Formats: structure tokens, C-alpha cells, sequence
């Protein structure tokens, strides 16, 4: 069902194999570095999201490397590396070694998606910073040309990151709102009070 | 001004429009070119070259094999043979390295050969390029790629106890040019980190005052160990490359 998603939810704890196969699955974790540690990180049950399609995994510092264990873990290869150039309204650019003028994300696939339109963009972003760690919405535009009218997933995503087409899990998302009959019906038997406990 | 959309609908690549792509960074520079030893360069096979015969231990190493991906449309290293080398054999205790690692497998590999070779990374700089003389050049894509790549890393490694981004934006060279941009010198001698620095797989046309450049291509060399070494000896041993020769 089209229009935005969301559960909120700790996504240590959720069930997700209520949710059904996701075309692309996007993830801008709390990397250590509310965060997760990295043993739980490399425990989140992405392997049930996909069959085939690609991930998108934002990252930082040491996470560029766990980053890495964690997207071979889950069963990904990595394909490509989009960096996000951070500009403030005037495009002009904004470790202790280099100041740093972007954001990476990793791009994983698994499996052999068929009928995505690959090499439609390109992979640097140029785009104005916002709020601290908001990342930037030309990554969903990237996505919906890459895999127009698809099922996505987005993994610690905030309210503002909904979108159509998209489920968004995070623990700031206000409350449940699910319109998929196929995820009411399988999340109404997994979790019959409503409740996502352990 | 969403500039992904802008590459789709006119193949003008959002780096394109980044503008300008206190100011006392010179001094500092005269100061490293004060300090730079001689130019020194060797011709050699480095796959049957015994690379333990380069002393003494370096400061810096930049590590720019010659990747087959580099030739879209034109003696190419592996990342098997990358590997391979003994890179711990020739750097300090304390040193860093600087590898070329393209866009596609050597993102991963680079990063295995590091940790190989006992560094860290510590910083990731990448290449930007930008195509603003040809936006109507459509890029012939990897088979395992997503996106059209656009871009270069070089990744910073550091081992032991120890004004720039992490960027470099130049337009995409012409088909058939390998040269990295010589910005990559600037950031790496402008961190200060000892006088001995290695380029391997450097050409004649990379050759530069304040590094010994060795690499199969070499028209001439000029390296001899001993002369090498007098350049650090004592009281030379410990200079940063960045501070006034000792009178
Ligand atoms: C600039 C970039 C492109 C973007 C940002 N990016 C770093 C980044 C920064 C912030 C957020 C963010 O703000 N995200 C919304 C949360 O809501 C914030 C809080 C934890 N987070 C969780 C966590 C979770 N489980 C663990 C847990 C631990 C402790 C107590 C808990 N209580 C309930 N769960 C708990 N489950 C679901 N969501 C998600 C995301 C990424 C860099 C690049």
C-alpha cells in the first residue's frame, strides 16, 4: 500500500519477518562510535528483509569497516559507495586527521535483482546539511529511480524520513500506522495486544 | 535544486556545481620545501623486485598500483598481487600509507591489505570528478554496479603511536590518463609526517622533490641506498618534513 509506514518500534526486538520482502532496505544506524553495540548490530535479523535487492548503509569513522562485517554478515556483497558532498545553500563545502566534507553509504546486493534501473545516477550527492543527522532526501529520488513503485524498508529512520512506498522503523516514530492488509494481518496475529516486548 | 535529478535529466554531474572547487598556508609550504630531499627515483619490476633492497624504513608510503579498471578504453596489478606485497617489510614503526584503491573491489580489498600490512585507516579522501566539459559522455558501467561511478578513493592508513578535507575535486582527466591528482602530494606533505616518503608505482612524470619514486616505467634512476640514507642521518633523523633545516 502506497502511501507511508511506520512502526515504532525497537528494532533489536521487532519481529521482522512480519513485514513481508523489500526491494531496497535502507539503514542510518546508531552506530557505537540510544546506540547499538556492535555484537547487537551484528545480530539485527536483516537476512529476512531481502531475497533480491540492494541495501543502502550509511556510515562513519569505524563503522566505515563494521559497516563492512555487518553487510557480509547479513549476506551482502558490497557493489558501490555513494558519498553525500555536504554544501551549505550556497554550494559551498562545509577523524582528527582531515576535516570532513561528506557522508558515506555503503551499497550492498544480495541475490540477483532483476528489472532495476542501475547506472541511472551516479554516486555522489551534493546537497545542503540539515539538521545533525539528517541525512539527505536525494537518496530516496536515487532509490525510486532505481526501483520505481517497490516495496522499501528504511532501519532508525525519524519521522521526517517517511516516504511513500516505504516502511520506517525507529523508537521516535510516533506510534503504528500500517495499511498493507498483508503487514496488518501478519502484525494483528504476531502482536495481538499491540505490544513488541522481547 | 535537487542536483541527483539534475544528472538524470542532463548528464551533469552534481560535483559540477560545488563552488570554490586564515589563508597562511604557505610559509608552511616553503617550510616543506625547505626540508624536501632531493628528488630520488629508481626503475624497477616491483613484482620480481626484492623490496626489503628500499632503505631505510619510510615515514610514508603512497601505494598507486595500476589497477585494470583505470583502463576502460586502453602490465595491470591484481588486488592478488597487491596483497602479496610486503609492505610491512619497508615502513617505520611508526608510519603511514596512502593507497589508491579505484571505486569498485579495492574499496574492500585496499582496506584487507591495510590491516595485512598492520595500519589502521584513519581517514578515507576521495576524488571527486567532475565531467563539466563533457556532460553528454554516458559511462560504460561495471556489471556489478548500481550507480555510475564518478570517483576515486585513497585510503589513509596510520601504524604505531602516530587544514585539509578529505576531498579532491578536479574535472574527469581525458580516456586513457591513470594520473592522480597531484593535490594528493599537498595533502599528504602538509600533515607533517617525517621526510622519508616512498611512492610506489610512481612514474617519471610523478617524480618530486622530497620523495623516492620507484616503478617499472621509470625511463632513469638516480637511488643509491647509502646517499638515500645520509639525507636522515643525525641530527636529521627525526624532522617532521615541516620545520627549518638544522644549521
Ligand atoms: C548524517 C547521516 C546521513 C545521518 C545520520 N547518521 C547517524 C545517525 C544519527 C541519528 C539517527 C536517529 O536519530 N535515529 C532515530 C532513533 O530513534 C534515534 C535513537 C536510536 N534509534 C533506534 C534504536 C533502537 N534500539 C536500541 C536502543 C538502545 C537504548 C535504548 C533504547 N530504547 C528504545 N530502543 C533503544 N531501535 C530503533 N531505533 C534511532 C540515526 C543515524 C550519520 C550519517
Amino acid at each position: 500500500l502506497f502511501p507511508p509506514q511506520w512502526i515504532c518500534c525497537d528494532i533489536r526486538y521487532l519481529d521482522v519477518s512480519i513485514l513481508g520482502k523489500f526491494a531496497v532496505v535502507m539503514a542510518d544506524p546508531p552506530w557505537d562510535i540510544g546506540t547499538l553495540t556492535d555484537d547487537e548490530m551484528r545480530r539485527l535479523n536483516i537476512p529476512v528483509l531481502q531475497d533480491d535487492g540492494f541495501l543502502f548503509l550509511w556510515v562513519t569513522g569505524r563503522a566505515m569497516e563494521l559497516g563492512r562485517e555487518c553487510l557480509n554478515l547479513w549476506g551482502y556483497e558490497r557493489v558501490d559507495e555513494i558519498i553525500w558532498v555536504k554544501t551549505n545553500q550556497l554550494q559551498r563545502i562545509i577523524g582528527h586527521w582531515l576535516n570532513h566534507g561528506k557522508e558515506h553509504c555503503l551499497v550492498g546486493v544480495k541475490g540477483n535483482p532483476q528489472g532495476f534501473n542501475q547506472g541511472l545516477d551516479c554516486d555522489v550527492i551534493v546537497a545542503e546539511v540539515r539538521s545533525t543527522s539528517h541525512k539527505p532526501d536525494e537518496i530516496y529520488g536515487m532509490i525510486e529511480r532505481l526501483s520505481p513503485g517497490t516495496r522499501k524498508i528504511e532501519l532508525f529512520g525519524r519521522p521526517h524520513n517517511v516516504q511513500p512506498n516505504w516502511i520506517t522503523l525507529g523508537n521516535q516514530l510516533d506510534g503504528i500506522h500500517l495499511l498493507d492488509p498483508d503487514v496488518v494481518a501478519r502484525f494483528k496475529q504476531r502482536y495481538p495486544d499491540g505490544i513488541i516486548s522481547k | 535544486n535537487d542536483y541527483c535529478q539534475h544528472f538524470v535529466d542532463t548528464g551533469h554531474r552534481p560535483q559540477n556545481f560545488i563552488r570554490d572547487v586564515r589563508e597562511l598556508i604557505r610559509l608552511k609550504d616553503e617550510l616543506i620545501a625547505k626540508s624536501n630531499t632531493p628528488p630520488m627515483y629508481l626503475q624497477a619490476d616491483i613484482e620480481a623486485f626484492d623490496i626489503r633492497e628500499l632503505t631505510p624504513k619510510f615515514d610514508v608510503i603512497l601505494l598507486e598500483p595500476p589497477l585494470e579498471e583505470y583502463y576502460r578504453e586502453t602490465k595491470c596489478w591484481t588486488w592478488d598481487d597487491i596483497m602479496k606485497l610486503e609492505i610491512d617489510e619497508i615502513a617505520a614503526p611508526r608510519s603511514f600509507i596512502f593507497l589508491w584503491c579505484g571505486s569498485g573491489e579495492g574499496l574492500d580489498l585496499g582496506r584487507v591489505c591495510l590491516r595485512k600490512w598492520g595500519y589502521r585507516r584513519c581517514e578515507d579522501i576521495c576524488w571527486i570528478k567532475t565531467n563539466k566539459n563533457n556532460p553528454g559522455k554516458t559511462k560504460t558501467l561495471d556489471p556489478k554496479a548500481v550507480f555510475q561511478r564518478t570517483k576515486e578513493h585513497c585510503l589513509m592508513g596510520i601504524k604505531g603511536t602516530v587544514v585539509d578535507i578529505d576531498l579532491i575535486i578536479t574535472e574527469e582527466p581525458e580516456i586513457g590518463n591513470i594520473e592522480k591528482p597531484v593535490e594528493i602530494f599537498h595533502i599528504i606533505e602538509h600533515f607533517c609526517l617525517g621526510r622519508r616518503r616512498l611512492h610506489l608505482f610512481g612514474r617519471d612524470s610523478t617524480i618530486r622533490p622530497g620523495w623516492l619514486t620507484v616503478g617499472p616505467t621509470l625511463t632513469n634512476s638516480n637511488y643509491n641506498a647509502e646517499t638515500y640514507a645520509s639525507y636522515f642521518s643525525a641530527p636529521n633523523s627525526y624532522l617532521t618534513g615541516c620545520t627549518e633545516e638544522i644549521e
